[PDB]
DNA sequence: TCAATATCCACCTGCAGATTCTACCAAAAGTGTATTTGGAAACTGCTCCATCAAAAGGCATGTTCAGCTGAATTCAGCTGAACATGCCTTTTGATGGAGCAGTTTCCAAATACACTTTTGGTAGAATCTGCAGGTGGATATTGAT
DNA sequence: ATCAATATCCACCTGCAGATTCTACCAAAAGTGTATTTGGAAACTGCTCCATCAAAAGGCATGTTCAGCTGAATTCAGCTGAACATGCCTTTTGATGGAGCAGTTTCCAAATACACTTTTGGTAGAATCTGCAGGTGGATATTGA
C-alpha cells in the first residue's frame, strides 16, 4: 500500500489532487498522470515562494515567515509578481518605493 | 522653535507606511460604513467578522493601489501634488470609467 | 439599532492621507478626500452588491468572508488570505 | 463534526525542506492556502478549456502541462514543466 | 455535424424586431461570438454557484443569480423577466 | 411541440440544454435552465439588434453590419458596459475628438 | 499657393479615420511580421486566411485604444503631442508594466 | 533590405493614432510603437501557436487566436467566438 | 469683409458580390419508460454575530502660520505638420502543387465502476516559543546660522 | 561648516498570544477484479495555404518651410504641510442571549438512462438586391489679404 505521492516523489497530495480534479467538473474523465503533473507544478511553486519568502524572513531577522515576507518575496520576483499580478496578499503592504522626482534636492 | 520644511514630515509618513502592513483606516467606522451600504441594498443582513476584515483588506489595497497610479500621474504632469483630476485619469486609464 | 447616515465621513482626512502615503504621495490637494470617499463608496457598493448576491443566493442571512473573496474575483481583485 | 481539508501540512513539509530553520504564520500560511488553490484553479480551468477545445473528454498530464506553459511566465514555467514530467515519469516507473 | 451556429436564431429574432432590416454575414459572426460569449459567462458563473454551494445541478435559479451578477442593472431586470417568463410559460403550457 | 415553442421562444432550447450538459458545468442540469438561458440569450440579442437596427437606420442602411454593432454598443451605456472587454472586428471606433483639440 | 495651417488636416484625419473601420496597417508588411515572430515558437507553420485577419484586427484595436489612453495623457499634461513617456504611462496603468 | 517591424510604417502608426483622436505625434513615437506592437504579438502569437502545437496542428487557426486572444484578456467578436 | 482653394455633401446611377431563398439528408431533439438521486423539509446541536458596559489614551479635529508649489505669462528655439516629388512595395488575381486538417476503422491501453480494506488528515488537547512591546543609548538626519 | 533638535536604529529583555506537537478517529485514498471507452495509428481526401507571376497603383519615403507647441525662466498668490492644544471616539476586554449556520435523516419530485421515432438545422445550389464607388453641381470651411 503506497501512496500515489511517494510513487510520484512528492510531498503534495496526488489523491487528493485527483478527487479535486473528478469533482471539479473540469471534463468527464481525469487521466493517472494529470492529478501526479498537477500535484508537482503546484508543489514546486509554493517551493518556490516559500524560499524567497524564507529569505525575505531571514533578512528582516526573523524566523517565521508572516505576510509581509510573502509579498516582499512576490513583488521582488519578475515572474511570480506577474503571475499574481492581480493578487491581493492580505495584510502584505506594499513595496517600500519612492519616486525620485519627490525627495529633496 | 523647530520646524521641519515642509514634505520632510510627509517622505517621513511614506518611508513609514510603505514600511508597515497594518489597515490604515479606523476599524469600527469602516465596519459602519459597509453595514450602511450594506443595509441600503439588503435589509435585516450579519456579517461574518473576517467578512469586515476581507472587504477592508480589499479596500485599503484597491485605494492604495489607485494612489500609486494617481501618483504617476501627478508626476507626469510635472506636478506633486494629487488632485482629483488625477484620480480620474487613473480611474479612467485603467478602465473603471474609460 | 439605531440609524445609519453619513459614515462615509468615518474615512477621515487622516486615514487616506496615511493611504496616500503607503501609496506614495507626498502631496495632498484639499479636494482629494471628498474624491477618495466617492471613488471608496462605488467600490464598496459594487463588492458588498456581488457579495450579498451570493449570500442571499445561498439563502443565508450571514455574509461570509467567502462571499466577499467570490465577490472580488468576480470583479478581478483575488484575495489571499480567508480562503477558509 | 465537520471537517475542511487543508493544503497545510503539505506547505509545511516543503517549508522544511527550503528552510528547515524556518516557521510560519497561520495568516502567512492563510495566504499559501489561497495561492495554490488559486493556481490550482487556474491549472484546471485552462486544461478544461483545452480538453473541450479539441474535443476531448478526458485531461491527461499532455493539458496540465499545456495549461501551465500558457498561465506561467518564462523560467517558472520551464522548471515547472519538468518537475511535473519528471514526477509523472517516475509515477509510471510502478 | 459540421458546424453549427446560433445564426438562424439571430436571424429570427432580428426579423421580429426589424422585419425590414438585414444583417451582413460578418455582422452574423459578431452575433455568433457575443451569443457564445454570453453562454459561457453565464454558464460558467451557475457552474461557480453551484459549486459554492456544494450543489450537483445548476437550476433555472444559478442561471438566474449568473444573470444578477453578470449583467448591468436594467440589463439584468429584463434578462430577469424574460427568464422568469419564459420558465413560466414552459411549465404550463 | 419543441421546447422553444412552449417556451415561446426563438433561441433553441435544446440546444442551450446540449451545450450545458455537454460544457462540463456541473452533474445534473435542470429542466428550466436552459429555458432560461435560452430567454436570456434571446433578450440580449434583441436588444442589440435593436439598438443595431436604428444604427443602421441612421445611416440610410437596411442591412446591420459590424459598424452598426459597435456603435449600438459603444453608444448603450449598459451594453457598453458588459462588453468592455470586448473588441467587435470591424466595428471602429465612435468618432470622438477631445475639445482642447479643436480651433476656433 | 494654397497651404493648409498646421493641425487643420491632422483633424480632418481624424475625423475621417474614426469614421472609418479599414485595418489601417498594410496587410502583406504586417503578414510578415506575423509569421517571423511565429517562427521563433515553432517552425513552418501555416495561417488560416482568418488567423491573419483575426490577429491584425486585435491588434490595431489594441494599437488605437492605447493611442487613446496615451492622449488622455498628454491632455493631462496639457501638451497635445504623444511622447514615448505618454504611451509608457498609460501601459504602466494599465498593468502591462 | 529592411527590418521587418520596420514595415509597419510611420504613415501607418499615424493613421492608428488618428484613429485614437491624437493631433499631434512626437518623431519618438515611431520607434516606440513598433515595440509594443512587437510584445503584443509575441504574446498573443505565442499562446496562439501554444493552442496550435497542442493541438498537434501545423496551421495557427483563427480559434488559436481568439482563445490566445481571450486569455490575454483582449476577448475578440467575429471570427468563431 | 472679399476671393480663391479645396473640402464636404447630396442626389442619382448601375452592377458585382454577397444575401436571401430553395430543395434534401444525417444527427440531434422529443418521446415514453424505468430507474436513481439531489437536495428541500423538519428537527436540532451549538458556533458565532450583535450588543452592551467601561475605561483609557491613541488620534481626529481645528487653528495658526508661512514655505514653496501650481497657475500665469512670456519667449524663442526647433520639432513635427503640410506638401509636392519620384519611386517601388503592396495589392490581387489566377494557377497550381501539395501540406495537412478531418475522417475512418480498428482496438490495446487507459478509465471508470462497485466494494472492501487501509491509512493519512483533521480536530482539538497539551506543549513549546518567536518576537511584540519596552527602554536605553548609539546614529544619524534636518535645518537654522 | 558646524551644532541643537529630533527622529531612527540596534541590541538586550521576557512573558504570552500563537505556533508546534501529540493523539484518536474515520473520511477517503489505495487495492482488486470487471465492464467500458478514448483517442491514437495508419491510409485517404479535398481543402486551404504558400509560391510564383506580373503587372499597375496607390501609398510611402524624401527634403523644404515654417507655424506654433513645448520647455525654460520668472512671478507670486494662496493652498496645503507642520506643529499644537483639546478631548472625543475607537479600541480592548468580557460576558451573553439567540439568530441562524450546519449536521442528520427521511424521501418525493425531478434528472438521468436508454431505445426509438421524428424533425430540424447544416449544406451545396439557385435567384435577387443593397450599396459601393463614381459622377456632378452646390454650398462649406479654410486661409490669405
Ligand atoms: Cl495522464
Ligand atoms: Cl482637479
Ligand atoms: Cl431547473
Ligand atoms: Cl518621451
Ligand atoms: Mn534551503
Ligand atoms: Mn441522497
Ligand atoms: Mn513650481
Ligand atoms: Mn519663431
Ligand atoms: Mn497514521
Ligand atoms: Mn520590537
Ligand atoms: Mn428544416
Ligand atoms: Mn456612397
Amino acid at each position: 500500500a503506497k501512496t500515489r505521492s511517494s510513487r510520484a516523489g512528492l510531498q503534495f497530495p496526488v489523491g487528493r489532487v485527483h478527487r479535486l480534479l473528478r469533482k471539479g467538473n473540469y471534463s468527464e474523465r481525469v487521466g493517472a498522470g494529470a492529478p501526479v503533473y498537477l500535484a508537482a507544478v503546484l508543489e514546486y511553486l509554493t517551493a518556490e515562494i516559500l524560499e524567497l519568502a524564507g529569505n525575505a524572513a531571514r533578512d528582516n531577522k526573523k524566523t517565521r515567515i508572516i505576510p509581509r515576507h510573502l509579498q516582499l518575496a512576490i513583488r521582488n520576483d519578475e515572474e511570480l509578481n506577474k503571475l499574481l499580478g492581480r493578487v491581493t496578499i492580505a495584510q502584505g503592504g506594499v513595496l517600500p518605493n519612492i519616486q525620485a522626482v519627490l525627495l529633496p534636492k | 522653535p523647530h520646524r521641519y520644511r515642509p514634505g520632510t514630515v510627509a517622505l517621513r509618513e511614506i518611508r513609514r507606511y510603505q514600511k508597515s502592513t497594518e489597515l490604515l483606516i479606523r476599524k469600527l467606522p469602516f465596519q459602519r460604513l459597509m453595514r450602511e451600504i450594506a443595509q441600503d441594498f439588503k435589509t435585516d443582513l450579519r456579517f461574518q467578522s473576517s467578512a469586515v476584515m476581507a472587504l477592508q483588506e480589499a479596500c485599503e489595497s484597491y485605494l492604495v493601489g489607485l494612489f500609486e497610479d494617481t501618483n504617476l500621474c501627478v508626476i507626469h504632469a510635472k506636478r506633486v501634488t494629487i488632485m482629483p483630476k488625477d484620480i480620474q485619469l487613473a480611474r479612467r486609464i485603467r478602465g473603471e470609467r474609460a | 439599532r439605531k440609524v445609519l447616515r453619513d459614515n462615509i465621513q468615518g474615512i477621515t482626512k487622516p486615514a487616506i492621507r496615511r493611504l496616500a502615503r503607503r501609496g506614495g504621495v507626498k502631496r495632498i490637494s484639499g479636494l482629494i478626500y471628498e474624491e477618495t470617499r466617492g471613488v471608496l463608496k462605488v467600490f464598496l457598493e459594487n463588492v458588498i452588491r456581488d457579495a450579498v448576491t451570493y449570500t442571499e443566493h445561498a439563502k443565508r442571512k450571514t455574509v461570509t468572508a467567502m462571499d466577499v473573496v467570490y465577490a472580488l474575483k468576480r470583479q478581478g481583485r483575488t484575495l489571499y488570505g480567508f480562503g477558509g | 463534526r465537520s471537517r475542511k481539508e487543508s493544503y497545510s501540512i503539505y506547505v509545511y513539509k516543503v517549508l522544511k525542506q527550503v528552510h528547515p530553520d524556518t516557521g510560519i504564520s497561520s495568516k502567512a500560511m492563510g495566504i499559501m492556502n489561497s495561492f495554490v488553490n488559486d493556481i490550482f484553479e487556474r491549472i484546471a480551468g485552462e486544461a478544461s478549456r483545452l480538453a473541450h477545445y479539441n474535443k476531448r473528454s478526458t485531461i491527461t498530464s499532455r493539458e496540465i502541462q499545456t495549461a501551465v506553459r500558457l498561465l506561467l511566465p518564462g523560467e517558472l514555467a520551464k522548471h515547472a514543466v519538468s518537475e511535473g514530467t519528471k514526477a509523472v515519469t517516475k509515477y509510471t516507473s510502478a
